């Protein structure tokens, strides 16, 4: 498996374009309620102000999160090889076969 | 081919006489077709989105 570092920073990704859909699903919603408000019910007038603010923090923090990775790439730079032991790995789980038939007793 | 091209002379006409009675229909009307547009605009970003 891949060392750990790789793997939050896949994690981070993951939470950075799941929060680009949360992004967008906001505007949707936004765009669906500034219609009605058009329209002329006041009652869903105070939700604007919370869609609105929870949409441009959204889309702020994120783009923040997605400089630090790139920022991250400036730093991470400077920190078959497995052939060069491949063949070894593969003589040892050879002799070992030839234990297991060698002893006929652990045949089974 | 159809005849020889002088067909588009200048020519001078009045403007008509404002009042109340046409500009303030045209312009609420004009809102008329711009809430139209807001409508479609919401239904059209809401299907893409």
């Amino acid at each position: 498996m891949q060392p750990p570092y790789i793997q939050e920073r896949l994690k981070s990704l993951n939470d950075i374009e799941t929060q680009l859909c949360s992004m967008l699903q906001e505007a949707s919603q936004v765009t669906f309620i500034f219609g009605e408000l058009k329209r002329g019910n006041e009652s869903v007038k105070p939700q604007f102000e919370n869609h609105v603010k929870q949409f441009y923090e959204r889309l702020d923090k994120s783009t923040t999160q997605l400089r630090k990775e790139i920022q991250l790439l400036d730093e991470n730079v400077g920190t078959n090889k497995k052939a060069l032991g491949q063949d070894t790995e593969k003589m040892e789980e050879q002799l070992d076969l030839l234990s297991a038939i060698l002893d006929p007793s652990k045949s089974k | 081919k159809v005849v020889k091209p002088s067909s588009l002379n200048s020519d001078k006409i009045p403007y008509v006489a404002p009042t109340k009675k046409e500009y303030i229909e045209l312009d609420i009307l004009n809102k008329g077709w711009k809430l139209q547009s807001l409508n479609e605009s919401k239904d059209l970003l809401r299907a893409s989105f």
